């Protein structure tokens, strides 16, 4: 004669989507967190769930999709109120820069002049600036248009806006919780033990890059190879290193900036002359570290690919620079570095040249582009690689040897690499059970 | 323990954390910016789900309690398991899975039982 | 019968099933927000920071306030926790001079509400006064 | 000794006005796609309400006004960021396009050359230009905000559903042969409306619901000659429409970052656009309407159908926008008889004063290739003009009347769970 | 003496009007809805001004949250529906070491609140635990019959 | 063996920063549908508010840190900007102007005050540029180096024309606490603005305040009760402005006597500009009248009170403003929809131990001391007269030698927050915390 008993506050949960919000360290005009508002606890709480086993799947993680949306929306919010550059989509007259310029930059840096209006609609001014070849398109000889004149609206990024990544902590609203795997050597697709509950995630820096990751977390103890399905060549492989690789990047030229008033108080920023000589942009990767790093990676790949098999690294297929090169942003400047000097080995201080571009159609979309204003002086940045994004070739012929190349580029992968340890669940406090009682 | 620390505990032992678990359900310039909107939506969502559960308890009777008892008998159909098998050597998560597809049946029965009780207290008050 | 299934039944018959109508509002709010939240991702519309997004949020808040208004009022009258409560305010022949068999049978709640619509505020005020007197007595 | 009892969960409601939300199917680049993103219920349900008499008034129904407001807003949102055509207001030098044409199209198209900030030319329809002082200008050159629709946007109607927000319900009238107003006895509660295609037309209503086993004639006031009469048919009449000329499209640079889409030379011969209505079907259709009209005019009253009246083109000819181009068809061949394969020539124009507003217009870029459309005539909009003979003419232009064609059986009510009643019971 | 007229009274005397403040706070949602009937649909003007509107909306949401938090605490502590309740939690001399008459007269509620501000969370945790134990004991009695 | 008791409805509060809601008398809305202050802030106040005296309750106030002031400031800016967002922009008028002098029936005082400017506008065909003309006040036109001019904001911002249908006329506005909050007010006579207040009362809403915008002299505020009150954040510094609240108002009569007309110029498709048209009759100066004796008496009272912080054997001198732009050097009020900048050197000129103030009119207004936004005030037809109450002075103390023995005060200020402070200084927002505990002698 057991009867129904009802409880409230029962410690159970179900997989769920929720609305997430930002929290920060308080201490940190920077686009990623102008109104994050919520401070995190200086000492985040975490509860160990002993005797709990839970299922995680990083490839179906709704948190990744939400981060993607929040990043895009904030990006657009930043540019929405900034000056349009439509008046610059005019015939431009260009010659090469030959003044104490090295061979690597011949034909890359251009000196261009044009007719643009002043503050009054009745008057024009003759102005000039320097441009990089990548953003200048030839008409039919010395005449050029902006690369995206017939393609997209160009919005100038506002000055005094920082793009520097700020760790963002995602927090769940009351009624929801975030579960995390502390289980070591976890590849993100199966059950994990050592599960804990938190209210907020660790801070994640919204770093944007392509072929190689930058400033992420390191794996503990071993290199972890993660993919949805290893067998399917269409899937990308996210490799998380347990040691960083140091990379030193620079824009060696001492630049200047001009500011041209146009229209009713609007301003256009443009590259001025270069002080000193003109040199090519580049990145240094410690050589010994890089070699050792690949050996560590290969050793883990062999678990799925064979002991007597040959693992090769090679450069990527052609396509847009955000596919074929290593893209990153330092101080707000946009670099496109050649990685063929890294992925060139067979298993059984490296200098990489870089290009600079200013008109950029970020997030793989057409119709909008940002114009990145120049930064005066000399740019230097040092980063931690902490992981690679690789893809594999066919392997159907002579399946003793397989080649991996830098690849992917889908921006989602840069988040999956940090969010794979987290899951959102909802708390469901009500439940029933039989017992001995009556009213 | 703390919030959900009882997840690995047996159903019986876990009853000692009902209060803490309940306590976590409801935890100057402001412009339209993305982070601002998401926080406000998040606050609203938490409230909407909270109220749904409180009303459901009100309908069934037991308002204000963490632990209560009703007059609906337990059906062996839902689960013909012993108390020594349910209240021990089992967690609430496991239990929820075991009887997951009977949830709405139970709820309908609880609602009807309270409805009948309300009619009966109205009749007694109507006595004189 | 269904959510408004008892609408054409007499007031007496419709005194039963009150649980479904009471349950329907919050169930509906949660289900609609859940359906949208996991919907093929269109919330970018909400995040355009436009008037549409604000109106959607305003609607949610007002629905909650209306719900609470009723619960708060039941609390004021001392009826919290019950779907049916008796009070100590006597019925006025002015509001209606029809007898109990006359109204509970052969009439729906929709018809009843129209008949006494003009006394709603009066009755509510009286119910509050009655509860205040009891708080003073105890 | 009766006492007040308070009851919560009472099944009552009141007329109310709120904002309904839009739901769509899985298949929904379309103008409505952003707005209607919520999936519809995979298996919609209704609750029949036994012994409930409700009251409807389709002429005062705030579902109609909402649909109207929402559609206008979306069209404007879509066009808001597109290229403005102000730079093209400069005077044009035009020829008569008589190369390989039929006589019915003579002078209908014009080959216009003009200067820009460069010598350029394009073809225009006669109805979009005004001859001044070979010199032509755009018809609203210096008066309106003529903008170009972005070619990527689809305006193809997709059925949409309006759904009640929680706390609200939609009541649906199922009475057969319902008048559109007054008491209704077959009422069910629904979650959402049926899908409705947001089709825009004048004179003849296209792709709506059909009446069941009768032609139903509804109006706000049947004798008031100032009111329109909506006629809902129980059978569709098929109409085939076309723009047989094989077109091409070119782009030109009108300003920095600004391109205009121009009509290029026509491939093949030039002939007139038209619509085909089966003759026998149409004559039976008119007869059915007359049989029903007599109910309000007399058993032996003579009824005449007249072609048209004066006014702006959009309301004197039949109008529709199939394929994305705008057709203005002469319906006089459909309303020329007295009771007691019909080819309609069509004109095409690109600058549209959509929604009957002044000072705003949309320019429709041309469609390359050939347009062939098939559609269902489901109803008519008529206006009534010695008691022996009554005369009726096609009407339209107030879009509320079209939306009302489908939204006449639904009303929105608010649910109100609290109320009181007396009983023999004290605390 | 109207809302907060008891603020200058000592704790004992002030408690005589807990009803007055409770009625003003516990009717807050009901009153806001009444105000929306006094000026029906003027809110449509407000809905077009989004920054003004987001601030006012935030205020409405917070008012609801405050309401619910107070009710939740009274619920979990077993004081639902009451303005005055006693519970089975002994008082610690650590929190305050003055005599009963010393506390209840010759001191206002504002002064008192300052004196024990640092013990509020401790006390609340104890109130919570006691009620949970009481609910189990009721379940025992029902089972015993 | 005492036990814990729990109470709800306890009369306890804490200082708090929250959002207040805006409310009005309602009747004003129905009367003036185009007033921004009625359209927004539409919620009615009770017609019969109460004040609850708190017996034996002492509270401290600090007007200089009052969050209610900051909210009022922000709400005003927000409403103002939204009102202008949908209005016709005047970007097409940032053109080269060709200007000559208006010499027709001009009195000596205005010889060169008004200019007749013309320019080439292109709205039709983007061709056939049409020469058009309008009149401008000297203050809005800058010479480019003989007859070549531009509008002053072409190197800063676009100018948005204010909508003719939008009225900004100040009406009383009340701030009201949301449920859960209360506003305490200080009733003490001769209140300093800071520190303890003996007579404290609880209210739901503040008195109505008209959001009147002015610089160097407050208009249409509350008068002091039975005393002239001089208050400041730091009376011994010179870095702070001094707010002087008068106990009697001084009436001021202002006019713009010239009879104006308008020219409607079409810029685009529903885009219209309202230009100053021809002026009917003779041209004479705009000005404000102040009664001389009243003004003297007013200063004498101020000085008598001012001496409390300076001593009796000291010289108090009033002097005119320091240099800077018009927003701070002249008195600045909007009269009948026109912006006036008046010379107050005729008022603050005396040494203690029928006054006519000439005025200028400007149309391009850069408001709230912001840079990068601008408004164009369309001209108003006819003649404009305003009769207002001066209710408080804004003074600044100058610097000086170690012992000059003389203090000098000037008509300084200009930060709008201070005008709001002069009305909101009596109010404080607190939150109510009704739930709490105490020891007792009972058990369940
Ligand atoms: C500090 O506080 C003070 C307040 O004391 C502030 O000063 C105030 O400022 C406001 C704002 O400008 C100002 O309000 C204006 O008042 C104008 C006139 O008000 C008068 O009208 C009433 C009633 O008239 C009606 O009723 C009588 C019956 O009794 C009829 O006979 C009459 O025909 C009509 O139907 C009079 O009672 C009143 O009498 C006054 O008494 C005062 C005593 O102290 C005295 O001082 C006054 O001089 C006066 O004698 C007035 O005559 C009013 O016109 C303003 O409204 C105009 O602008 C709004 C903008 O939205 C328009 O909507 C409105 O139509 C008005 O516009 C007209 O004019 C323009 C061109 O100028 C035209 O294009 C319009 O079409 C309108 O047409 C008018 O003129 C036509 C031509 O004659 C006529 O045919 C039309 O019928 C129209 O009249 C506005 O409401 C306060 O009056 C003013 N108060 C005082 C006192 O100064 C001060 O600013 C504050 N501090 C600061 C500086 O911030
Ligand atoms: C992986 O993680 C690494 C480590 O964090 C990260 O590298 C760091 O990148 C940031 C951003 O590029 C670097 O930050 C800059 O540092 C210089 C340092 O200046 C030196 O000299 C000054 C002399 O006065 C000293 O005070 C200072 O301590 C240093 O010795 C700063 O000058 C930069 O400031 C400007 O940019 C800021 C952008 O946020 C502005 O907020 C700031 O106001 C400055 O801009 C304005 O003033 C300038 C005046 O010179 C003017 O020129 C500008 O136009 C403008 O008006 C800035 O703080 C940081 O040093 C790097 N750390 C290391 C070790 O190299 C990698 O970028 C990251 N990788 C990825 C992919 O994200
Ligand atoms: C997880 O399971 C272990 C048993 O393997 C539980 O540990 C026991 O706890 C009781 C408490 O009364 C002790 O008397 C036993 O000696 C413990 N067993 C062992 C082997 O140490 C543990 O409590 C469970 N976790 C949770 C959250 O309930
Ligand atoms: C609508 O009215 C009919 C009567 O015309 C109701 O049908 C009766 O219901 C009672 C139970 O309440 C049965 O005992 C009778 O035998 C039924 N009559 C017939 C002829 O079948 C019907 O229930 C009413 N609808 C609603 C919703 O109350
Ligand atoms: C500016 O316009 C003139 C027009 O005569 C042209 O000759 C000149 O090359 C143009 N200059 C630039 C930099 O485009
Ligand atoms: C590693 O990934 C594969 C493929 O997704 C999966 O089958 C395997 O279970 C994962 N390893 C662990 C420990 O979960
Ligand atoms: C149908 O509508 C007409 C409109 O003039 C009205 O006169 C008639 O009474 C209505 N019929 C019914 C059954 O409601
Ligand atoms: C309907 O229209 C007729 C005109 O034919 C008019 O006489 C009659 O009064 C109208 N009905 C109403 C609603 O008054
Ligand atoms: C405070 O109020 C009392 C009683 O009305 C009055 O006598 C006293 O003068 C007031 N004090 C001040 C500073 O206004
Ligand atoms: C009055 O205000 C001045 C302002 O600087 C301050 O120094 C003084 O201490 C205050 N006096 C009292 C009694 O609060």
């Amino acid at each position: 004669n057991l009867w129904v008993t009802v409880y409230y506050g029962v410690p159970v949960w179900k997989d769920a989507e929720t609305t997430l919000f930002c929290a920060s360290d308080a201490k940190a005009h920077n686009v990623w967190a102008t109104h994050c508002c919520v401070p995190t606890d200086p000492n985040p709480q975490e509860i160990h769930l002993e005797n709990v086993t839970e299922e995680f799947n990083m490839w179906k993680n709704n948190m990744v999709e939400q981060m993607h949306t929040d990043i895009i929306s904030l990006w657009d919010q930043s540019l929405k109120p900034c000056v349009k550059l439509t008046p610059l989509c005019v015939t431009l007259q260009c010659t090469n820069v030959t003044n104490n310029i090295t061979d690597d930059m011949r034909g890359e840096l251009k000196n261009c002049s044009f007719n643009m209006t002043t503050e009054l609609r009745d008057k024009k001014q003759k102005v000039y600036s320097l441009f990089y070849r990548l953003d200048v398109v030839q008409i039919n000889n010395k005449e050029y248009r902006l690369i995206n004149c017939n393609t997209s609206a160009i919005t100038q990024a506002c000055p005094k806006v920082s793009f520097e990544p700020i760790p963002i902590h995602y927090c769940a609203p009351a009624g929801f919780a975030i579960l995390k795997c502390k289980d070591k050597k976890f590849n993100g697709t199966g059950p994990c033990t050592n599960v804990s509950t938190v209210q907020c995630t660790h801070g994640i820096k919204p770093v944007v890059s392509t072929q190689l990751l930058l400033n992420g977390s390191l794996a503990e103890e071993e290199v972890i190879i993660r993919s949805e399905n290893i067998t399917n060549n269409a899937k990308n492989i996210l490799v998380q290193l347990n040691e960083s690789v140091q990379i030193n990047c620079t824009r060696p030229n001492n630049n200047t900036r001009k500011s041209i008033r146009i229209g009713p108080g609007q301003w256009f920023y443009a590259t001025g002359d270069i002080i000193g000589d003109i040199r090519q942009a580049h990145c240094n990767v410690s050589k010994a570290t890089w070699n050792e790093t690949l050996g560590k990676v290969v050793k883990q790949l062999r678990k799925h690919f064979g002991n007597n098999t040959i693992i090769r690294f090679a450069n990527s297929s052609g396509g847009d620079l955000e596919v074929t090169t290593h893209s990153f942003n330092c101080g707000g400047e946009f670099f496109y570095c050649n990685t063929s000097g890294l992925f060139n080995s067979t298993w059984i201080s490296i200098t990489l040249p870089c290009r600079i571009k200013q008109i950029i159609n970020m997030w793989q979309r057409i119709g909008q582009a940002m114009y990145a204003p120049p930064i005066q002086g000399v740019i230097r940045c040092v980063s931690n690689i902490t992981g690679l994004i690789l893809t594999r070739d066919g392997g159907s012929t002579n399946s003793t040897t397989e080649t991996f190349r830098p690849g992917g580029g889908d921006m989602r992968d840069n988040w999956r690499s940090e969010l794979y340890k987290y899951k959102v669940v909802k708390i469901e406090p009500l439940g029933v059970a039989p017992t001995r009682c009556k009213r | 323990l703390g919030f959900l620390g009882a997840a690995g505990s047996t159903m019986g032992a876990a009853s000692m954390t009902l209060t803490v678990q309940a306590r976590n359900l409801l935890s100057h310039l402001l412009k339209l910016t993305v982070w601002g909107i998401k926080q406000l939506q998040a606050r609203v969502l938490a409230v909407e789900r909270y109220l749904r559960d409180q009303q459901l308890l009100g309908i069934w009777g037991c308002s204000g309690k963490l632990i209560c008892c009703t007059n609906v008998p337990w059906n062996s159909t839902w689960s013909n398991r012993n108390l020594s098998e349910i209240w021990d050597n089992m967690t609430w998560l496991q239990w929820d899975k075991e009887i997951s597809n009977y949830t709405q049946i139970i709820y309908g029965l609880l609602e009807e039982s309270q409805n009948q009780q309300e009619k009966n207290e109205q009749d007694l008050l109507a006595l004189d």
